RNA sequence: CCAUGAUAAGGAUUAUAAAUUGAAAGUGUUAAUAUCAUAAUCAAAAUUUAUUAUUUAUAUUAAAUAUGUAUGUGUAGAUAAAAUAAGAA
């Protein structure tokens, strides 16, 4: 007498809060009190639901190549899959691996706000790709499988309000959220300014500004992903002094003010 | 409790489906955009002090 | 009539009805609105 | 130019309705409004101008700005006395009064029986018509799975229309306040009517012979080849090119040896560098921006590091990377970028 | 006929002057311009239709270029090409969607602020109200279907459904 | 090419109206001879329903 | 937009759309005002400077007026910058006469 | 300047050539007798 | 509403002029800088904020702030107008049946029963609530004044 | 499984079933706060008197 | 409610009584137009004129949406041709010298 | 549609014999994809340039468990013959297989080596009426 | 027409035969315009905004 | 899902949402894709600096890269299905069963105009219209005029 | 305000009254970027190269994208082993093995 | 998958002047009857369906991939369209 879609489900948040919390009545949606969302799905069920819902390229469909079934039936005729190792013999294998799915931050405005070339859209906001936890995008680890479930899936359960949410986004959404989720003032009162991976760049900018190449230094300034230290701006404006260029000095300082946390107020 | 909280909907029924009566007010063109301009009691206090 | 409600801004049959302004009337502004001037709301961002 | 034909700042407001008479009547309203706001502003500028004309001082700064030329039209540095400069100022202000009066007078023509706002002589601002936007939608009014013929015979033509009146105001000066009232007219705009703002104003631009110098063509020419597809992204920099304003003095040099090197007068070199009374070997100096011989960043001749007798690390040959990365003041990774041979053979440069 | 294009450097002339090709190159530096080297000189064709006051279709500009083989796949076509970003395709992308007000705001938000509550779609509401009215005469034409079966199949420790006839 | 009888008709009408503006009494003979008269005739508007786009309805077959 | 797209979520991207649709900045100047005494006493733009100017910028000249349309960037600020750059650059070359 | 122009409310700036609202529209819809003369 | 507040809108223009003239804005009485800062916070905004200032969330939150301080009166979504004004009767005809061509919401102080017709101060001496009939009404008005 | 308490019912036991969301005057959904901890006469059951408070 | 707007402000006229004079009423085979006025179309054109609507400059007319007919954009009011042109304009005209084409080419 | 040959038979109307704008018909079915040309052999239904690279589908793009059929636009390569591996294409009824390798295939698409409309007609998929009609056309014997 | 100096080139043909007997192809597939491709066909005329067709950028 | 508690009368309305993502995807991938093609197919020397063997190298490298993108949206626009945001009827764009400015099907268009919902104007069914350009040259000429005011009145810099 | 016939007896203002303009105007804020004041000069070197979040972004046609192109080249060449791209074949290269490649 | 509504096609006697040769009687998708099931295009695909104007002999495949078949005395039966800037009595 009981027909369900899934056999079992799980809770969003754990014992410490729940065991006490249950004593306070929560107001459920009046028309549809019982909520079963995609955050309530189990491991298997979620895996399956994230496979389906992407037309061809998506892992769920059988000929996408990510199919783990060893046999598939086309109209009463059973077909046995060809293993990839054998598929390689007549069809050369070119795989760059993960890194070819990610463009640098530079291109992001050209790409309309994305670093990610994957099948699903990837939002840099917390709430669209949110499962139980807030979504975070690994720029190293991106796979076709998408373990973290951060991508925007077209057909999955509960996708609708998310898709709407995406189409409702502000003009700078992608860019702004990428910028604020990373790059924030330290709990100490210390600037984010010092980061290992970007340091040689800042060294190059300063060293270039000191020999008086302003344009070169700026062309490298463009490539900077993180807030540059005060020394950078000191070097750039000090380079700006001899040739009398005022406008460029002012725009430098104006770039450091209120945009970048006032690194340039010094 | 608050008397200006007053039902914006008519009782749920088939009149909603079988009639061309719209479900919301149409946007008012000359209504400004609500934006935040103002201070707290706390802030006024701070300034005066 | 349907399960999809007429959006009253686009639909002339709403707009131009007897309960709103027809296009042959003189199209001016009905009443002024000072909202932000009367009562003003202080700024609290949801983000810190 | 005089009268109607000329102005300092021109605003065009493009009003768009769904119904013609809508936008027409709208144009009349907005027009009357800008007639009154217009009269107000232009009147005020007029009383200001009249005061200015009655008398006043001259800037030290304006005076200075008249006297800056190496040589004026009579072939010597010219002395404009404050009298003359005030005379120029006065001429232009007289012109401004002419134009103010023009506008104000036009504002006062359009009385109720006599109002005609299309002709630009009769009223300020005036109004041009703009051709209406008309899109014809053509489509099947039948739902039939059965026959093409029947779908075709059922075809309706309907249209979307959009109607445009354009409002022209030419003004003798630029007031921020006029712009404010004008951008504000979008808030009391009529029902279902929107608008555009076209502003055309006059603005001083500045051409430097410093940053965009006028030079002879290169003694090597540029072929068609420098122009292929993606030659824009590869073979060219974005102008202006970077010229050094800073230069190091070589050993046996004197003021005019350096000046003859940089392509400028001795005086100039002394003034850009005014801080220094003498220039020793190995000192950094300010190139006067009018110098002819100024150098471009990174001349086309590659700096080369020979192995040779090096540091005291050997006194024989240079070995490890970061040694040279210290010699040339760069990160080791750049040096590895440039030399593809010396990277692939080994790191000890065997 | 078929000839070799030729260029006389200004140093060679018995008066120096600026050659027109030189200027062409100056221009091509300034506004960056792809010089198409394989451009046949025999193919200059004004487009008769739109460029001659004689035809009713006259725009005064070269509307199309007349090359029969021109196609979207060619690299040059891609270099002068307009990108779909911020064109009408986008405006369609965002404002054409099944329930229009879901472009204006989150539905839950609007409802929760205006009414105290979230409201069903009208269709859902039809389903429901009919459920009520017809459960109140007949019964057991029905079926119990849900998202998750584990709630009905093991019910909690209390929960003794009222027997019915 | 505007050479064809319809365009010629138009041309005639044009010249005639001019002539009347220039020599007022000349308007009486012209009018009687039906020069000044304007005929209103048009090609039928284009339309998808017809085969050729103008006058010809599509083929009909008994069921 | 004062009408529909005025006040809700879509207001942002519509507004932005319109601003990026309008990013064109037109930059004009007559060639009569380019002929003036420069600060060194030379005439800034003379006959041959204008000939070289006119051949340099082809259709970018009409009715004795130079008009540069800068569309390159999404915003009007950067297009005034880009436009002024191309203008001073074009004058730089045309002055070679 | 002032938000509402002085030319609106100040009687020293009053415009004597202006007419009242009703007068013009009353004299506008007048259709005068078209038999002014005998014979035509 | 109080009109003259528009003059404060003049300020962010004047300020800009101060920059062009080289008058430092930081020499101003602390008093006036507070006053003017408040003026700015009234009318000035940037491109940045302006792209985002119509988010539905922000609008509805403003509505909510108004709800907690109990001023819902002027808001659009949050008011429901009830009372209709009836037509005027002509002695030229009772026979004529008038009907509505157009409808607009306007404040009641345009047409409301003249001070000498109505009972004395109604705010103080009479407690009046406009409310809905609970019963089904076959004809007449579904809102009555209690 | 399902019963008169879970099922959709217009009327349970000859009277209007309160368990149905759509059986209420929608005004009831409009938000309110808890009174009880505040003074006796602020409480909403005395509402008609509120204009008279002190 | 949101529907509180759409109540009837006044009482609608009842339908008390018979068909109006010369209404379409339909016997055995009768082709019937509710739309066409019975009396005034049957009137001969030579008397009434080809006119459907008052003869006035068409800027006062707008083609209605959803109705096939035209309306006055100032409802019910009319200005005669004499108020479009200047006082005493021959064949009411901007100016008396020439027609449209004449004005234009003279100007040229 | 009359008979539902797929999912879409429920959704779609035929609308008589109806004309579409040039080279746009909703459902691409290339009946002409194999259409013998001796002189045009390299230019017909193939790469508009000989200097182009093979399509995406001639290469393994990512880590694959494996596939059932390779797409029909994958060009036949010498390795397709030599390696002696399963080469499958999705055709109807089920799948076509390149079983009997030849060098005459090389450098064409299997879009070109697979006959879309077969002359072999099963009578088991036909209604009795349909079989009658095919007999009218002088296709099926009777 | 300007051309790259030192390149071997042809001049527009005066003799009809030279046109007709050359290897110049005819348009065969669908035709493409780099700008006009975005507003798709003549029959589908895509417009983002309803600006007057006459409208003049200032 | 599985037809339980469904909100919309027509399920396939959802497809419209999906369609939108398609277009969104293109915005993200378009520029990328096109560059990757242009650099790929280009025979002439790429530039003065990049020539010969370096050029072939880079070309193949780029096409290798473009290929490695999984999910990149390469599908030409005219191959996407147009669907009604209302009743989810579909049409082939460039035919009389789809209406371009409202972006709806013939069916919906009819339904929406006849009962007044969309505001349009009737015109004589057999003509060119009220409009001048279409009256002149037909579909093609108005098309051209569109090209002209979007592009050609600007002298680019 | 004093006019008691306003919408009721049929008087609808043809010109929107001064008071109302003053109010509508008083309600919305004025954008600061609309003031248009430049006394310095154009920033030739730095301005277009400024920090990536707030950057000047190219738009429309690909030419304008010059900077980005450079990056997309560099990046790609860095991530793409020639070992892999070796395998990508040209149509003629393949066809060389068909018994009759050339006619 | 049973589960009401609603717009097509279809020439047969209100005529010439300052003037329209396309109609309501309903053609898949739309709002109250529920009680078998996920069937939806994002490419490159399988002819049986009454309801469709194709290029007919000087020159003939280059860009999204684009049709290999039917020369047979303008030839059976039976069918199609039009009195509208055209020319019919
Ligand atoms: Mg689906
Ligand atoms: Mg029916």
């Amino acid at each position: 007498s009981v027909s369900g879609v899934f056999s079992k489900g799980r809770g969003i948040g754990h014992e410490a809060t729940t065991s006490i919390l249950r004593y306070i009545p929560r107001a459920r949606v009046p028309w549809q009190p019982s909520r079963f969302g995609r955050e309530n799905l189990t491991a298997a069920d979620m895996a399956r639901l994230w496979s389906r819902g992407r037309y061809r390229d998506g892992p769920g469909n059988y000929n996408s190549g990510y199919c783990t079934e060893r046999t598939h039936v086309l109209e009463e005729n059973t077909v046995s899959i060809i293993p990839r190792r054998e598929l390689e013999k007549y069809m050369p294998d070119i795989t760059i691996g993960p890194k070819a799915l990610v463009t640098p931050v530079s291109l992001m405005n050209a790409r309309n706000g994305h670093r990610v070339t994957h099948d699903l859209l990837h939002s840099y906001d917390p709430h669209i790709g949110r499962l139980g936890k807030p979504a975070v995008v690994d720029h190293d680890n991106i796979t076709v499988e998408d373990p973290n479930r951060v991508g925007l899936n077209a057909a999955t359960l509960d996708c609708r309000g998310r898709i709407y949410r995406w189409l409702r986004r502000g003009p700078f959404f992608q860019v702004d959220n990428y910028f604020r989720r990373s790059v924030k003032l330290n709990r100490d009162g210390t600037l984010p300014t010092d980061f290992v991976h970007e340091a040689p760049l800042m060294r190059k900018i300063i060293r270039l500004a000191h020999r008086g190449h302003l344009k070169a230094a700026c062309e490298e300034y463009r490539r900077v992903t993180t807030v540059p230290p005060v020394e950078v701006y000191r070097a750039l404006t000090a380079c700006c002094v001899p040739g009398a260029k005022l406008a460029d000095a002012v725009s430098i300082f104006e770039d450091g003010d209120s945009k970048l946390f006032y690194v340039s107020r010094d | 409790m608050l008397s200006q909280n007053v039902a914006k909907t008519t009782v749920p029924s088939y009149y909603m489906i079988r009639t061309n009566l719209p479900h919301r007010k149409p946007q008012n063109q000359w209504e400004g955009v609500y934006y935040y301009s103002g201070i707290t009691k706390r802030q006024r206090h701070l300034i005066l002090l | 009539v349907g399960y999809t409600p007429v959006n009253p801004d686009t639909s002339p049959m709403v707009a131009y009805s007897q309960y709103h302004w027809h296009y042959n009337l003189p199209q001016g502004m009905e009443r002024p609105h000072s909202v932000n001037r009367t009562f003003a709301a202080p700024f609290q961002s949801n983000h810190s | 130019e005089d009268g109607i034909r000329g102005s300092e700042v021109t605003y065009k407001i493009v009003l768009e309705g769904f119904w013609d008479h809508h936008v027409m009547k709208l144009a009349e309203d907005v027009c009357m409004f800008l007639k009154d706001v217009g009269r107000q502003i232009v009147e005020e500028k007029l009383v200001a101008v009249r005061r200015l004309l009655q008398g006043g001082a001259v800037d030290p700064e304006l005076l200075a700005a008249f006297n800056c030329a190496r040589a004026g039209p009579f072939g010597g540095l010219d002395e404009y006395d404050k009298e003359e400069v005030a005379n120029f100022l006065r001429s232009d202000l007289r012109r401004l009064e002419e134009q103010c009066l023009s506008v104000i007078n036009r504002c006062n023509v359009p009385v109720p029986g006599a109002t005609n706002i299309y002709d630009p002589h009769t009223s300020w601002p005036h109004v041009e018509k703009l051709e209406p936007w008309v899109r014809m939608a053509e489509f099947w009014t039948s739902s039939s799975d059965t026959s093409f013929t029947e779908l075709e015979m059922s075809t309706a033509h309907y249209e979307f229309r959009k109607f445009f009146r354009v409002i022209i105001c030419k003004l003798p000066f630029q007031s921020t306040e006029f712009e404010k009232r004008m951008y504000d007219i979008r808030h009391w705009l009529h029902r279902q009517t929107s608008c555009e703002f076209h502003t055309i104003y006059r603005r001083n631009v500045i051409h430097d012979s410093a940053v965009f110098p006028t030079e002879h063509d290169p003694a090597t020419p540029t072929t068609h080849e420098h122009h292929r597809m993606f030659s824009f992204a590869l073979d060219w920099q974005s102008a202006p090119v970077n010229r050094l304003s800073t230069d190091t003095v070589h050993e046996g040099e004197s003021w005019d040896a350096v000046a003859q090197r940089l392509g400028c007068s001795v005086g100039e070199l002394k003034d850009a560098n005014a801080e220094r009374e003498t220039i020793e070997a190995g000192v950094v100096i300010n190139v006067p921006v009018t110098a002819t011989r100024r150098l471009t960043s990174f001349g086309a001749t590659p700096l080369v590091l020979p192995l040779k007798t090096t540091s005291a690390k050997d006194g024989e040959r240079i070995r490890t990377w970061e040694e040279a990365a210290a010699i040339l003041d760069c990160t080791v990774e750049e040096l590895q970028q440039c030399n593809g041979h010396a990277a692939l053979t080994y790191q000890k440069k065997e | 006929g078929v000839h070799r294009v030729g260029y006389t450097h200004p140093s060679t002339l018995p008066v120096p002057c600026a050659q027109r090709w030189d200027l062409r190159l100056a221009r091509a530096r300034i506004f960056q311009e792809y010089i198409e080297e394989k451009a046949p000189g025999a193919w200059q064709l004004e487009d008769e239709r739109s460029m001659s006051p004689e035809f009713k279709t006259f725009t005064g500009y070269p509307m199309r270029d007349m090359r029969p083989g021109y196609g979207q796949n060619l690299p040059d076509y891609i270099m002068k090409k307009r990108l779909p970003n911020n064109t009408h395709y986008e405006l369609f992308a965002r404002r054409d969607i099944p329930n229009e007000d879901n472009a204006m705001y989150g539905k839950y938000l609007y409802d929760m602020t205006v009414h105290g509550t979230s409201l069903p779609s009208t269709y859902r509401m039809h389903k429901d109200i009919n459920k009520a009215q017809r459960n109140d005469r007949k019964l057991s034409g029905n079926r119990f279907k849900v998202l998750c079966s584990s709630g009905a199949k093991n019910p909690p420790s209390g929960w003794e459904p009222i027997p019915d006839a | 090419s505007i050479a064809n009888e319809i365009a010629a008709f138009a041309l005639r009408m044009a010249v005639a109206n001019a002539l009347v503006k220039l020599i007022p009494l000349t308007r009486i003979p012209l009018k009687k001879s039906g020069l000044l008269s304007v005929d209103r005739r048009r090609e039928r508007g284009q339309f998808p329903g017809y085969l050729d786009g103008k006058k010809v309805k599509r083929r009909f077959a008994k069921r | 937009d004062n009408l529909q797209y005025k006040r809700y979520d879509w207001q942002g991207w519509y507004q932005r759309m319109l601003d990026v649709h309008n990013r064109n900045v037109s930059l004009r100047c007559r060639i009569c005002d380019l002929q003036r005494l420069d600060g060194n006493g030379v005439q800034f733009v003379d006959m041959q400077t204008e000939r070289r100017l006119r051949i340099l910028a082809q259709h970018r000249v009409g009715m004795g007026v130079l008009k540069l349309d800068a569309d390159k960037y999404e915003d009007q600020a950067d297009n005034v910058t880009f436009g002024t750059t191309k203008l001073s650059e074009l004058l730089a070359d045309a002055r070679k006469a | 300047s002032a938000n509402i122009p002085r030319s609106v409310w100040d009687p020293a700036q009053h415009n004597p050539n202006w007419s009242d609202s009703y007068g013009h529209d009353i004299t506008n819809r007048r259709a005068w007798p078209a038999r002014k003369w005998t014979v035509g | 509403a109080n009109i003259n507040v528009v003059e404060k809108k003049k300020v962010p223009l004047v300020l800009a002029q101060m920059d062009e003239l080289g008058v430092p804005r930081t020499h101003l009485s602390r008093v006036l800088m507070d006053e003017v800062e408040d003026s700015l916070r009234k009318f000035q905004t940037y491109r940045s904020r302006f792209y985002e200032w119509g988010r539905a969330v922000k609008q509805f939150d403003f509505i909510e702030f108004r709800r907690r301080n109990g001023w819902l009166y002027d808001l659009h979504l949050m008011k429901c107008t009830t009372k209709q004004v009836g037509p005027l009767r002509d002695f030229n005809d009772p026979d004529a049946v008038q009907g509505a061509v157009a409808t607009a919401e306007i404040p009641a102080f345009f047409n409301e029963r003249p001070a000498w017709e109505r009972p004395p101060l109604e705010e103080t001496l009479y407690v009046t609530t406009n409310k809905e009939r609970y019963d089904d009404v076959r004809g007449g008005d579904i809102y009555y004044d209690d | 499984q399902a019963d008169r308490r879970t099922r959709h019912h217009m009327m349970v036991d000859g009277q209007i079933n309160p368990r149905e969301w759509f059986n209420w005057h929608p005004k009831e959904y409009q938000p309110w706060y808890f009174d009880r901890h505040k003074f006796l006469y602020e409480q909403r059951q005395y509402a008609q008197f509120h204009h008279l408070l002190c | 409610y949101y529907w509180s707007r759409y109540r009837m402000p006044t009482q609608m006229p009842k339908f008390d009584g018979p068909a109006p004079v010369a209404a379409p009423q339909s016997m055995n085979s009768t082709k019937t137009n509710e739309f066409i006025d019975p009396i005034d179309d049957k009137f001969p054109m030579s008397i009434r004129g080809p006119l459907v609507r008052p003869d006035v400059p068409e800027d006062q007319y707008v083609d209605s949406w959803y109705i096939c007919t035209s309306m006055t954009h100032h409802m019910g009011d009319y200005r005669p041709w004499s108020a479009s042109a200047p006082p005493n304009a021959f064949r009411f005209r901007p100016f008396n010298e020439f027609d449209a084409k004449g004005r234009e080419y003279v100007q040229y | 549609l009359k008979i539902a040959k797929s999912a879409f038979g429920f959704y779609l109307a035929r609308r008589g014999q109806r004309k579409y704008p040039f080279l746009r018909r909703p459902h691409i079915k290339n009946t002409h994809s194999m259409n013998p040309s001796a002189p045009y052999f390299w230019s017909f239904m193939t790469a508009k340039s000989q200097m182009a690279f093979l399509p995406e589908e001639n290469y393994i793009t990512g880590d694959w468990t494996g596939k059932f059929f390779v797409s029909k636009r994958q060009v036949y390569t010498l390795q397709h013959a030599t390696s002696g591996a399963k080469v499958r294409v999705k055709s109807f009824p089920s799948i076509f297989e390149f079983n009997s390798p030849s060098r005459w295939n090389i450098g064409k698409e299997m879009n070109t080596l697979t006959k879309p409309r077969m002359d072999l007609i099963d009578e088991q998929m036909l209604t009795k009426k349909q079989r009658l009609d095919y007999v009218r056309a002088g296709l099926l014997p009777k | 027409m300007q051309q790259i100096p030192g390149k071997v080139d042809q001049t527009p043909f005066e003799e009809d035969q030279t046109w007709l007997l050359h290897s110049i192809p005819v348009q065969q597939l669908e035709m493409h315009h780099h700008e006009k491709d975005l507003q798709d066909l003549p029959f589908i005329n895509h417009e983002q905004f309803p600006r007057s067709l006459e409208w003049n950028a200032p | 899902m599985r037809h339980i508690g469904q909100d919309v009368p027509k399920r396939h309305t959802h497809f419209v949402l999906e369609s939108r993502l398609m277009y969104e995807k293109s915005f993200r991938d378009c520029w990328l894709h096109s560059v990757c093609r242009a650099i790929s197919q280009l025979d002439e020397p790429l530039s003065k600096t990049v020539v010969g063997t370096h050029q072939k190298m880079l070309q193949r490298k780029v096409t290798c890269f473009q290929y490695n993108q999984y999910g990149l949206f390469k599908t030409p626009y005219y191959r996407l299905a147009n669907v009604d945001r209302y009743h989810a009827v579909q049409g082939v764009a460039g035919t009389r069963e789809w209406v371009p400015y409202v972006n709806v099907s013939y069916w919906t268009m009819n339904k929406m105009v006849r009962g007044g919902n969309l505001l349009v104007h009737r015109v004589h069914y057999t003509g060119w219209g009220t409009d001048s350009h279409l009256k002149k040259g037909g579909w093609e000429h108005r098309w051209n005029k569109v090209l002209q005011r979007n592009v050609l009145q600007y002298s680019r810099i | 305000s004093h006019r008691r016939d306003y919408i009721r007896m049929g008087y609808i203002p043809r010109y929107t009254p001064w008071e109302w303009i003053a109010i509508q105007e008083a309600d919305q804020p004025l954008i600061a970027e609309q003031i248009r004041q430049d006394n310095i000069g154009t920033s030739y070197f730095f301005s277009l190269n400024r920090y990536w979040r707030y950057k000047a972004s190219p738009h429309g046609y690909i030419r304008h994208f010059e900077n980005e192109v450079r990056d997309l080249l560099q990046y790609v060449d860095g991530v793409t082993p020639w070992k892999q791209a070796q395998k990508i074949r040209t149509y003629w290269e393949v066809r060389s093995h068909h018994p009759m490649p050339q006619f």
